[PDB]
RNA sequence: GGUCAAGAUAGUAAGGGUCCACGGUGGAUGCCCUGGCGCUGGAGCCGAUGAAGGACGCGAUUACCUGCGAAAAGCCCCGACGAGCUGGAGAUACGCUUUGACUCGGGGAUGUCCGAAUGGGGAAACCCACCUCGUAAGAGGUAUCCGCAAGGAUGGGAACUCAGGGAACUGAAACAUCUCAGUACCUGAAGGAGAAGAAAGAGAAUUCGAUUCCGUUAGUAGCGGCGAGCGAACCCGGAU
RNA sequence: AAAGGUGAAAAGAACCCCGGGAGGGGAGUGAAAGAGAACCUGAAACCGUGGACUUACAAGCAGUCAUGGCACCUUAUGCGUGUUAUGGCGUGCCUAUUGAAGCAUGAGCCGGCGACUUAGACCUGACGUGCGAGCUUAAGUUGAAAAACGGAGGCGGAGC
RNA sequence: GUAGGGGAGCGUUCAGUCCGCGGAGAAGCCAUACCGGAAGGAGUGGUGGAGCCGACUGAAGUGCGGAUGCCGGCAUGAGUAACGAUAAAAGAAGUGAGAAUCUUCUUCGCCGUAAGGACAAGGGUUCCUGGGGAAGGGUCGUCCGCCCAGGGAAAGUCGG
């Protein structure tokens, strides 16, 4: 019963977009997106983050070893960002060119 | 404390000198016959007892009570000279079944049963 | 022919059988060499001494 | 729609296991012993409430013939010579006298040994 | 106090019992949905251009599933979307993509072998041929029935339809006519419906006007070991 | 045939201790590992550990009543709660039967599944409601996050 | 007071409406000496981790101990019978975390128109090598006809 299907496999951003954390425990924090996942709505922005263990493998290297990566998160804790007002905010879909489609706020444009 | 999730963050469950064998393929009864040797004694000498009683049972049943020395030894930091068997106990693991064939048609099913061991480790002053 | 149970037995009568079924501990000495623990009468498995020293390490 | 049992069984079983704690073996273990047990349980306690006032009357009866034959009377006789002083007393009370109060017991054997002259 | 004497009573539990505490087993109960159920409405045929259903294959690694078919998780053009993608599979590596990928919509190309199978044989998925072209590789053809030909047929499809054939249990408080019942089942032919249909009619008003279907007439008129029980039609009102 | 459930997110537990392993104890993550992959709750039968009071002169459907002993004090210092000693009293349940403790039937145990219903626009009563010498529609038509129309028919109206 | 008739109610799901609770924690589960005339119902505490109580009204797959009932789990019999031909074993040595069971050596014993060898039918990778040890092996296994991987099968003349 996949994550997308709510949501109509559809990101509301794009990967490399800047993105404002709405809900959570990183309320707030912005980054840009690195990965985005359509179908599993799922997002990494370089602000999460957490320490990962490497367990047994000889690859890489025989002892074990820990990690700091960051772990994706569901597109609903995501925004696109206003460079005016610098916060969460919505999207218009509006036009330019030369056939290209561009997304505004109250007050466009990212 | 306020709330029980509130103590659920502050203390953490301890388990001081304990150990636990699960799923050893064994009948808890037998197994018992052996443990109630062991119980009440000093470390030592369960570790002793253990290495001459003649089931099979007394291997498995040293080795839970090794386990629960290091435990109380190593993360806990207790007193080898002082330990003594507090409690020790079997129950009764998801027991194995198999078919059987017996005379004229008739089947059966035996029950190779499954045990958990379980040795309590304590330190133990008279005052 | 083919006896059988009547009635189930109580778990209390089943077990007021087993009264009897009491493994019964070794008697335990300490090596005079050694020192580990032996059955009396036996070779001491630990260094392999019965007076002087018969199995082998 | 459908209704399943859902809860209503397990209910009704603890009542009566809950009722018979104590109860012998599978008495207080198994529901349906238990219920049984407890049908002729309903037998004995609605008889022994009639019972145990039969019982009771008896004992200070007893008593009452003892203190009675202690001054030289049957009871019976000492029985007659209360209603016949009209002294009116209870036995659970006559016994408690009896067993109690000596000399008091003794006072009302004179006035009904007296009320049968 | 000591000895003797007479008398009375206690504790210890090998194991058990009742209760309490703490666990194990086990999968009830509650909550949940990724799966069903019915009703309503839609939509209704596939196939010699090889179907339904398969076999064997195709993967960097591939046992299962999905998709595909030696052009083999896919090839061509068109349309949509616009940044991800490299199937369920979540796993490493290789990599593809703003010259527009992936996914969605629409047509085509390829489409091994079996299966109406149809070159001949055959124990389905395998064995053996003949003819025309071709340099070989390869390609195409080689069944039967109607027809001069063109072209049509064979096979499959849960229910629904008509037709050929057609039970018994059971009910009659036994049974034989009767009833179950022209039901079950079998065979046939066909469609998205089919059947039926354009009065040598129904009927009694010198009335009505192709058929089917619903209501109603009506458990009426009748049928019947006149027993059990079976049971219309006309009129009238609708659907078309 | 049976089959279902970590977590919001795999952050799926690096590393240390006993063990060949299995399993476990730490640590670390997590809000919670009182969620660790035999992963939601986790009842009962059933198996154990520990503690209270108890039991080795005793005849018993195991209860019930009365009293004494010990113990305990969160609807609890009394009408007590648990447990017991002793006395009185007491023939399991169901079914089937003239008659069941019956040496008559059924039943190992607990948990779940498990049996008087639906239909017709039928028949006949009780209760209630709306109209009332009258009462009512059916198919259907239209509307339909509702209902309204629809008198064809049916029931009373006279019996013999 | 049995069949039976009548009367008033308790509880369960779903439904409409009203009230209203719930992460400062719902349903479910667990303990309990309180309440009600009974079905039953609350108070507090422990559990649990996301839904739910009360009231009136409506509709039911609506209440279990039985049916040698059905599915499932776990008891009893019980550490009991048995471990599958009475052809038979012993020591050393090796290995290994662990060996009466595996490997080697030396013997012993049992078949020898068979208990040896080769085809067919059938089976289907069981063969060989290297590894493994949960379960399968009626014990144990370090071993195996088991589990994992990789190799192995060659026809003008045998059979079709
Ligand atoms: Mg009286
Ligand atoms: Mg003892
Ligand atoms: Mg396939
Ligand atoms: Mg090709
Ligand atoms: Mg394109
Ligand atoms: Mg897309
Ligand atoms: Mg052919
Ligand atoms: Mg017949
Ligand atoms: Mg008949
Ligand atoms: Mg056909
Ligand atoms: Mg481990
Ligand atoms: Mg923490
Ligand atoms: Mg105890
Ligand atoms: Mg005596
Ligand atoms: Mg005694
Ligand atoms: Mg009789
Ligand atoms: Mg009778
Ligand atoms: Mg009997
Ligand atoms: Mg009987
Ligand atoms: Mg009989
Ligand atoms: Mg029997
Ligand atoms: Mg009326
Ligand atoms: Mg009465
Ligand atoms: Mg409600
Ligand atoms: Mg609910
Ligand atoms: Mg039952
Ligand atoms: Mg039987
Ligand atoms: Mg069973
Ligand atoms: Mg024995
Ligand atoms: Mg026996
Ligand atoms: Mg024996
Ligand atoms: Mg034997
Ligand atoms: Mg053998
Ligand atoms: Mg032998
Ligand atoms: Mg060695
Ligand atoms: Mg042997
Ligand atoms: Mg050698
Ligand atoms: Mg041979
Ligand atoms: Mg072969
Ligand atoms: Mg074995
Ligand atoms: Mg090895
Ligand atoms: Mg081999
Ligand atoms: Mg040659």
């Amino acid at each position: 019963p996949s994550a997308g299907s709510h949501h109509n496999d559809k990101l509301h951003f794009k990967k490399g977009d800047t993105v404002i954390v709405l809900s959570g425990k990183h309320k707030g924090q912005t980054g840009k997106v690195l990965l985005a996942l359509p179908r599993d709505q799922k997002v990494v922005v370089e602000g999460v983050n957490v320490i990962t263990k490497n367990v047994k493998p000889s690859m890489t290297n025989p002892q074990g070893g820990q990690e700091q990566r960051e772990l994706a998160l569901h597109a609903s804790k995501v925004a696109l960002v206003d460079p005016e007002t610098g916060k969460a905010t919505r999207v218009r879909k509006q036009i330019v060119d030369g056939k290209k489609v561009r997304v505004a706020v109250a007050s466009g444009k990212t | 404390f306020r709330n029980k999730k509130q103590r659920k963050q502050q203390v953490k469950l301890r388990k001081p000198g304990f150990a636990v064998a699960k799923y050893v393929r064994m009948s808890p009864r037998k197994v018992r016959l052996v443990v109630d040797v062991i119980r009440g004694k000093s470390v030592q000498d369960a570790e002793d007892l253990l290495r001459f009683i003649p089931r099979s049972a007394s291997e498995p049943v040293a080795k839970v009570l090794n386990s629960a020395k290091a435990n109380a030894l190593h993360n806990d930091e207790m007193l080898e000279d002082r330990l003594f068997v507090k409690e020790a106990y079997v129950d009764a693991g998801p027991t194995l079944k198999r078919l059987i064939p017996r005379a004229r048609g008739s089947a059966n099913i035996i029950k190779k049963r499954t045990s958990h061991i379980t040795i309590i480790v304590a330190e133990k002053g008279n005052k | 022919k083919h006896p059988v149970p009547k009635k189930k037995t109580s778990k209390s009568k089943r077990d007021m059988r087993r009264s009897h079924h009491a493994l019964t501990a070794p008697n335990l000495t300490e090596c005079p060499q050694c020192h580990g623990k032996k059955l009396s009468h036996h070779i001491c498995p630990n260094c392999g001494y019965y007076d002087g020293r018969q199995v082998l390490a | 729609p459908r209704a399943k049992t859902g809860i209503v069984r397990r209910r009704r079983h603890k009542k009566v296991l809950k009722r018979a704690k104590g109860f012998w073996g599978s008495r207080s273990k198994q529901y349906r012993n238990a219920f049984q047990t407890l049908l002729n349980a309903a037998t004995y306690e609605y008889r022994d409430r009639r019972n145990k006032k039969r019982d009771f009357r008896r004992l200070w009866i007893q008593r009452i013939n003892a203190g009675a034959r202690l001054h030289g009377m049957n009871y019976s006789t000492f029985i007659n010579g209360l209603k016949r002083a009209n002294i009116d007393l209870n036995r659970k009370v006559l016994a408690d006298i009896a067993a109690r109060e000596p000399e008091a017991f003794k006072a009302l054997v004179d006035a009904s040994r007296n009320a049968r002259q």
